[PDB]
């Protein structure tokens, strides 16, 4: 029901992660983490986050979009593999899927699994917490003061960014 | 002029845009210190108020802070209304 | 490379190691992680060989797997305590996995069978720095948060990386494979007095890097690679291989050469500490890098070995490169041990 | 009767979708001295329906070296995302408020690409993957200047919400602002459609089809949805963006009937340039891009960055 | 005409804001009276639930602070309905 | 509640277009119907072999130039700041930074596509 | 194990290249409908 | 310690395992790392959204800023052993063994 | 910081992020500040490891504040014997707690 | 460990004001004008205390104060008012731009009708100083006893005894 909305986001996200997680040809692979980047897109959004989301979903769509470009160019086979295929890719989607099913089941359940840490899955709705925005929406003027206080940021990141070019350059010529 | 001029010319006749685009380009980064209007910029982004005024405790001495909004002492805002 | 390019590249790289060692915002930290990343694989490129491709890859996906895990760290961290600020770890499971996050980029536990790939693959100089350079950074952030190590962890990760590269060492001809494993096993010894006193981990680490400077700088002026192109050049030059066996003799440790003072000062240390199992099973089994450092003393400068007749065109022609600070490389590297108590100067 | 609203938002649309082939048939026509469909009824205006009927009862084969799976969701894939990206458009008011309007269409446009690359693939085919790779280049080059394009334009808005750009525009139209970067923005929708001159992804003269080359009957009616339906909704987010118009809140159909007539005018000039122009050729259509519209595009940002601080007309955000 | 219209709106978004700040003393006093009587309702029902339980002393404090939290959504809403919890939790979210 | 409405009603609405497209027409499917289309002739046997691709430099500074724009878009709200000065100069350092990227591209070869 | 070449380069393989060869011919616009021009080309450059 | 960071953790696990399990291609390893980024960048979203940590939304940017650098120079990696070996398989990466 | 430069030229780089505490943008509050500003003035300059046996109770509410399960754990019990004692009729909600 | 204590359902049984946000929007600059007494007094014990369980009289006094406000404009402008506030409800997001008219019959009503004045742009915005009576709360987060500082390093400085003292170095 509309109750989790954000648990059944995540199951679908984790389907996702196993998609692309069992090597399958990289274009289905590429199709995998576009789901699980829609549905995590998704999730920060009924989350409170609106542009988060939103930039997951671009800049994924554009890396996932050039890893298909350079998938289909270079890493292709003349018999592209599926997730039923082979029988290691089918196991990998069977380990993830079924692991999962058990995991959520352990999970809703009880509702106090400790696996790794304590996880007391009462609900999503619980966590939230009573506040006043005003005008003004605290991921935007937090995104926004990047160029105002994160000045340090800005120049590390733009100099990363430069010289990444440089060493994509560096790297392909190739002599 | 001479080697510069004939370089100006000869990149406006070969590359248009490239021109344009350092033109603009410099025009943009330059112009913005000199302009006096910058300033103003600033003053209109504190006069905006996101956040409640959060009153003070009047102990007494402080004449400026107001004690009512209408009342005259205090930051005034005219030259926004003004401009 | 175009000159100005390597020359950035490497601005680079040191200024990622730079901004590891000042920042104290964890995603910082990383971000100067990412640079000497990004900047680092580039610089092993620069031959472009086919062995600079593989061991360029095999370098990249190590560390990136380290540096999304080293997130993973920083994330949990931050999820229960609410703090970047690098101080010490709040929760036991992000500390004891960020401790191999932080490990296969130094490369002395399990996660250690890419040091010698990538430094055999790639060139003799990029190799000096990959086993110089790269390591001042995990090692400050391990310095900062030494207060909250789990230390039979760390302790466990020193000995193997003391064993497995002690062990390896023995069995490789190939000049750039034996020193990749004599790291590791200087890798095992710092990060085994990490938890206990860091100042003696940089002293360590000084020595380390100031003797691996010297030896690997040796190596470029002799323009060798392997075991019988060393051992001919005493023909050709004789002073390289007199002073590689004497650098060698530092490395196994022998004192009282410099290589001894960070030894004696960790084993100083530990048994401060009630420790002296482990100093005792260090102090034994150094001996296993000791036994292939006189191995390749023994083919350089002590035998001398079956030259080439064009060799004689080598002697009529000098070098070139000056190779700068190798003389004061080779000073600090034999004979600092008179000064040791100096070392306060560190804390 | 917010599915009532949801049915208005596509049955129209599809209608006008199906009526735009005809107009372009016949508008495309009148340019070359023809006169375009005319037999089917009075001028033709039964065409869209009468090959609407043919592609749904014409054999849909499947070929024997296809995926089936992706084969069959590329259609969705682009029918869904073209009618979706309908719905934040602030016709009068638009349907779903959305605070990140022209973000959301920007994510959602990036993924039509998708619906073109999984069928290229899928159909096993050597004109049907060159076409996908041609759009794989076009888009990419393309999306980067429509991002900044779109930023720079925005920077007038205060905001990404679609409704205020009405407010912004209450007095003058914002082409008269951003004249210039308007001009690219009309490239990059010719060009994100996929439409002339830079439909090179179909490539007739040299693809014979492109990436439908083996999509027949329902599937091949179902990319063309799609890619009319994005063609309308690009012409509607340029009049949005630059063409403004006046809106009466008391009576939206005045702002209705000017922006329909404002669309109407965008799409009539992609006809009209798609019928005066050579065809690109690959590397061009980049080479265009990453050397003359890019520099070009980024000297207008760091313009429309500064411009608001140096006159302190910097807009609200509320 | 840009800078002009644009004076003119950052004027009267000047203009709401502080009509905004005149109006919020009496939301601020509304919603302080309407979360406390929420949570007195839930520490009523929680006196009868928490009854034949074999230590769950009502009305207890996790922090060992006695300055006021701000109470976390789940526990101003906790046995409410479900039209409450989806329309308090996701309804500025979901308002669209 | 709206949204996830909407995307429904396309999917549903998209997918029974395909069903009927694909249920109703009654064909008749043989073999070379369904061969691969190569301008009449038998292709010559490919379609998944590796396809070359010169701008693959390009291709891939794409990717950088797309991510740049993830820091470029909260400028909107970025200008509604106190700070006007600092915000000017760090926007104003990523738009050179992104011109001297595309200028060093484009003399290094870079933009232009391999042969 | 063969030792690394002296000059710690492996030697360059053979030919790996698999370049498309299309019928731009029959059918086609382009090609009249009575050509059957056999392109050996890499990707778009004949 | 609530349950939507459980889904994340363990999808980030997953990944992390596919990540450090090779079976044929090299894109696939980089789509398992982008993958982990993901995760990544959905856990601390959801940290600094859910504590209001209004000055710390820039960080899941950075991630996103340096995600996109690192996959970019992975596949140029990818490139050249493309370049070098014709395809892209790990298994026939084995020249520096000896 | 390792080697810390930033105090040495007096010049902010990273601090300005490292805790919820410090001055945020338009002066939005964190969700713990108050917990967070109280554990910090508590242990500052006392010294790293006495923190953790000093400013005990501190942190601990702190830590609660930012995950909430000696709250929440108590909500879930509540709701468990809720939704069990309801169900064999011994108790009814009131009419306020569902409409 | 301790008690989570709330004043009883009496204590919040205020009038509970009944106008809607439009109508509330409408007479937003005269009632910031001529009620901020309440209003500020109000907000500032909520900021000093931090305690919204212990300024509820506050809370009391300015719904008090904000009937008053409205009881009187029902008694002298109820026609102007009805038909401006009408008029905001209409717009969507409630802009005072469209409703300028209506804004003027209203100000003039109650400016000879009750003597107001709308305050000037930007008035209803600043910092004022209240003469509350209350005392200021000598520990508003209810912190615990601060730790006892480590005990500061002083002295003169001499050279390390019989110098470093580490092993066969005397000096
Ligand atoms: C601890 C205390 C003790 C240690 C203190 C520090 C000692 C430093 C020793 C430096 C030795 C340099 C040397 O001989 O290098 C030879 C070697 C190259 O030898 P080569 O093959 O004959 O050179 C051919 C040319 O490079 C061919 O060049 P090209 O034509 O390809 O163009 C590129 C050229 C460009 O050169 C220039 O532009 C000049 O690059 C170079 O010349 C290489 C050097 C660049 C230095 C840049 C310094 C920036 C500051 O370069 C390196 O190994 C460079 C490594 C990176 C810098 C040294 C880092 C070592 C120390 C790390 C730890 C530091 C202490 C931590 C605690
Ligand atoms: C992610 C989950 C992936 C699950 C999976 O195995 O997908 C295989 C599915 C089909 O693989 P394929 O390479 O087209 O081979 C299909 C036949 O094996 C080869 O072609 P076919 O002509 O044999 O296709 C008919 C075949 C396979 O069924 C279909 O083609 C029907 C559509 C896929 C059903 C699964 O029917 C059956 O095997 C009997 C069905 C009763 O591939 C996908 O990518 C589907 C992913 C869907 C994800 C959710 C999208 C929303
Ligand atoms: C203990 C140190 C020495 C350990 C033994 C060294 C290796 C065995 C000795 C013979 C090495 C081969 C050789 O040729 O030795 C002589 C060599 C220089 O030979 P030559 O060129 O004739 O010298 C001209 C000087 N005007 O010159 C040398 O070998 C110089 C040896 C220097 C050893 C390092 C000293 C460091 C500081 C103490």
């Amino acid at each position: 029901m509309t109750m989790y909305i954000a648990f059944i986001l995540s199951t679908i996200f984790v389907i996702g992660f196993v998609g692309f997680s069992s090597k399958p040809s990289p274009i289905y692979g590429g199709l995998g983490l576009i789901v699980s980047g829609g549905v995590g897109c998704g999730i920060v959004l009924n989350f409170g986050g609106s542009f988060l989301g939103l930039m997951v979903f671009l800049i994924y769509l554009g890396g996932m979009l050039v890893v298909f470009g350079y998938t289909t160019a270079m890493a292709t086979e003349m018999y592209p593999e599926v997730w039923v295929s082979n029988k290691t890719v089918f196991g990998a989607f069977v380990s993830g899927l079924m692991m999962e099913f058990c995991m959520v089941y352990y999970a809703l359940k009880e509702e106090e699994v400790e696996i790794i840490f304590k996880f007391n899955g009462l609900g999503d709705w619980v966590i939230y917490d009573t506040g006043d925005s005003g005008f003004f929406s605290e991921e935007a003027m937090g995104i926004a003061a990047l160029y105002s206080y994160g000045t340090w940021l800005v120049i590390v990141t733009g100099w990363s960014l430069l010289i990444g070019v440089v060493v994509i350059m560096e790297i392909t010529r190739g002599n | 002029a001479g080697r510069i001029a004939s370089f100006l010319k000869n990149a406006w006749a070969k590359e248009p845009v490239l021109v344009a685009s350092f033109a603009i380009g410099g025009l943009a980064i330059i112009l913005p210190s000199l302009s006096p209007y910058t300033n103003y910029a600033i003053r209109i982004n504190r006069a905006t108020p996101y956040n409640y005024p959060v009153p003070l405790r009047d102990d007494g001495n402080m004449p400026d802070v107001p004690s009512h909004p209408q009342d005259p002492q205090g930051p005034s805002l005219e030259w926004l209304k003004n401009l | 490379m175009n000159p100005i390019i390597y020359t950035t590249l490497i601005m680079t790289v040191m200024s990622g190691t730079m901004l590891v060692m000042i920042s104290s915002h964890w995603l910082l930290i990383w971000i100067g992680f990412e640079m000497n990343l990004l900047a680092m694989i580039p610089v092993l490129m620069k031959n472009f060989n086919p062995r600079a491709t593989e061991a360029a890859t095999k370098y990249f996906l190590t560390q990136a797997t380290a540096s999304m895990m080293l997130m993973m760290a920083i994330i949990i961290n931050l999820l229960y305590s609410g703090q970047w600020t690098i101080t010490k770890m709040f929760n036991p499971v992000a500390m004891t996995m960020m401790t191999m996050a932080l490990a296969m980029k130094l490369g002395l536990s399990p996660f250690h069978f890419w040091v010698p790939e990538v430094t055999q693959g790639i060139s003799l100089q990029a190799g000096l720095l990959l086993l110089t350079w790269q390591k001042l950074a995990p090692l400050s952030v391990l310095c900062q948060i030494s207060q909250s190590i789990n230390p039979n962890l760390m302790l466990t990760m020193a000995m193997l990386s003391i064993l497995i590269g002690g062990w390896g060492g023995l069995n490789q001809t190939q000049l750039r494979k034996i020193m990749a494993y004599s790291s590791i096993a200087h890798m095992g010894w710092m990060t085994a007095v990490l938890p206990y006193n860091t100042t003696m981990t940089i002293l360590n680490l000084l020595i380390y890097i100031t003797m691996t400077l010297a030896m690997f700088m040796l190596l470029i002026h002799s323009s060798a690679t392997t075991t019988l192109s060393l051992s001919h050049t005493w023909n050709k030059m004789p002073v390289i291989t007199s002073l590689m066996m004497v650098t060698l003799l530092s490395m196994g440790g022998l004192p009282p050469l410099s290589g001894f003072m960070p030894k004696w000062m960790i084993i100083q240390e530990m048994t401060k500490n009630e420790s002296i199992i482990m100093p005792t099973l260090m102090a034994m089994t150094a001996l296993l890098n000791l036994y292939f450092y006189m191995r390749l003393a023994y083919s350089s400068s002590l035998t001398m070995f079956p030259s080439t007749n064009n060799m004689k065109m080598k002697w009529q022609f000098e070098h070139t490169k000056q190779m700068k600070l190798l003389p004061t490389m080779i000073v600090l590297s034999t004979l600092v041990l008179p000064m040791t108590p100096a070392l306060s100067s560190l804390n | 009767m917010f599915m009532i609203n949801i049915l208005s938002l596509i049955i129209p649309i599809l209608l006008a979708v199906a009526f735009l082939t005809l107009v372009e048939r016949k508008v495309l026509g009148y340019m070359q001295l023809r006169k375009g469909p005319n037999v089917v009824g009075p001028y033709g205006l039964l065409q869209p329906i009468a090959d609407a009927l043919k592609l749904v009862t014409k054999e849909p084969l499947r070929p024997g070296t296809s995926s089936i799976s992706m084969f069959i969701i590329a259609p969705i894939l682009g029918l869904s995302l073209a009618l979706t990206m309908w719905v934040p458009l602030p016709m009068p008011y638009p349907l779903i408020n959305m605070n990140l309007g022209v973000l959301f269409m920007l994510a959602m446009s990036s993924l039509a690409v998708y619906s073109i690359l999984w069928s290229g693939w899928a159909s096993n085919s050597k004109y049907a993957l060159i076409g996908a790779l041609r759009a794989v280049a076009q888009t990419i080059s393309y999306e980067v200047t429509l991002a900044i394009i779109l930023l720079s334009v925005l920077l007038m808005n205060g905001s990404y919400t679609l409704s205020t750009l009405i407010t912004t525009q209450e007095h003058i139209w914002m082409i008269f602002t951003s004249w210039p970067l308007a001009m690219m923005w009309f490239i990059s929708t010719l060009a994100e459609t996929n439409r002339a001159p830079f439909d090179l992804t179909e490539g007739e003269s040299e693809l014979v089809s492109g990436f439908n080359v083996e999509y027949a009957a329902g599937p091949f009616a179902m990319f063309f949805m799609a890619e009319y339906a994005n063609i309308i909704m690009m012409n509607a987010f340029t009049a949005i963006l630059f063409l403004g118009a006046s809106h009466d809140p008391h009576t939206p159909e005045l702002y209705t009937i000017n922006f329909v007539l404002k669309t109407l005018a965008l799409t009539i000039t992609f006809l009209w340039i798609r019928a005066s122009y050579p065809r690109f050729r690959y590397d061009q259509l980049m080479h265009l891009l990453w050397k003359s519209f890019l520099p070009l595009t980024l000297a207008l940002c760091m313009w429309h960055i500064s411009l608001p601080i140096m006159t302190a007309s910097i807009p609200p955000q509320s | 005409s840009m800078m002009k219209w644009n004076r003119e709106r950052r004027r009267l978004q000047i203009e709401d804001f502080e009509a905004r700040i005149a109006l919020m003393p009496l939301f601020q006093a509304e919603k302080d009276r309407r979360v406390l009587q929420m949570l007195r309702e839930n520490l009523e029902e929680e006196a009868i639930i928490m009854k034949d339980v074999p230590d769950w002393k009502v009305g207890e404090s996790v922090f060992h602070t006695t300055r006021w939290v701000t109470p976390m959504m789940g526990e101003l809403y906790g046995l409410r309905t479900n039209e409450e919890i989806l329309s308090a939790t996701y309804g500025f979210i979901w308002y669209t | 509640m709206n949204i996830m409405l909407t995307l429904l009603t396309n999917v549903t609405l998209a997918s029974l277009l395909v069903l009927i497209a694909f249920w109703l027409p009654q064909l008749n499917a043989y073999s070379e119907k369904t061969s691969p289309y190569e301008c009449g002739f038998d292709p010559m046997g490919s379609a998944r072999l590796p396809f070359s691709m010169k701008f693959f430099l390009v291709a891939i500074t794409f990717l950088l130039f797309d991510l740049e724009i993830a820091l470029l878009l909260p400028l909107p709200w970025a200008s509604q700041t106190n700070n006007l000065k600092t915000m000017l100069t760090m926007a104003l350092f990523l738009l050179i930074l992104l011109a001297a990227s595309l200028a060093y591209e484009w003399t290094q070869k870079g933009l232009e596509w391999a042969e | 194990w063969k030792p690394p070449p002296w000059n710690d380069v492996d030697p360059p393989k053979d030919t790996l290249v698999s370049n498309l060869t299309l019928n731009f011919g029959p059918q086609h616009p382009a090609a009249h409908g009575v050509l059957r021009l056999v392109m050996e080309l890499s990707g778009e450059m004949v | 310690m609530p349950l939507v960071y459980m889904n994340i953790i363990m999808a980030f696990a997953i990944a992390l395992a596919g990540l450090l399990m090779y079976r044929s291609h090299l894109m696939s390893s980089l789509l398992c790392l982008e993958g982990m980024m993901l995760s990544l960048f959905i856990m601390s979203t959801l940290i600094i959204l859910n504590t209001h940590f209004t000055l710390a939304n820039m960080m899941p940017i950075i991630l996103l800023v340096f995600a996109a650098c690192e996959a970019a120079l992975g596949l140029s990696l990818l490139v050249m052993v493309s370049n070098t070996y014709g395809t892209d398989y790990v298994q026939n990466l084995n020249l520096l063994q000896c | 910081p390792f080697f810390d430069v930033q105090k040495r030229l007096g010049l902010d780089l990273d601090r300005w992020m490292t805790i919820q505490s410090a001055e945020q943008p338009h002066k939005i509050p964190g969700r713990c500040h108050a917990f967070e500003k109280e554990w910090i003035e508590c242990a500052h300059g006392i010294g790293g490891i006495r923190a953790e046996k000093e400013c005990k109770i501190e942190f601990d509410d702190f830590v609660e504040c930012l995950l909430r399960q000696k709250t929440m754990k108590r909500l879930s019990a509540i709701k468990r014997q809720r939704d069990k004692l309801i169900k064999e009729g011994k108790y009814t909600p009131p009419p306020h707690h569902l409409g | 460990p301790g008690i989570v204590e709330l004043p009883t359902l009496e204590d919040l049984k205020v009038q509970e004001v009944k106008v809607s946000s439009s109508v509330l929007k409408a007479a937003a600059h005269h009632y910031g004008a001529q009620c901020d007494k309440p209003n500020k007094e109000f907000m500032l014990c909520r900021w000093e205390e931090k305690d919204p369980r212990r300024c509820l009289e506050e809370g009391k006094l300015v719904n008090q104060c904000a009937l008053d406000f409205f009881r009187q404009i029902k008694r002298h402008c109820a026609e102007p008012f009805t038909e401006y506030w009408t008029c905001i409800d209409y717009s969507g997001l409630q802009l005072f731009r469209h409703c300028r008219k209506q804004q003027a019959k209203f100000d003039e009503c109650v400016l000879d009708k009750l003597g107001w004045v709308r305050p000037d742009l930007g008035e209803l915005s600043k910092v004022t100083k209240v003469k509350t009576d209350r005392p200021l709360p000598e520990n508003p987060y209810h912190s615990r006893a601060r730790p006892e500082p480590n005990p500061e390093a002083e002295g003169d400085l001499k050279p390390a005894k019989h110098g470093s003292r580490l092993f066969f170095w005397t000096m």
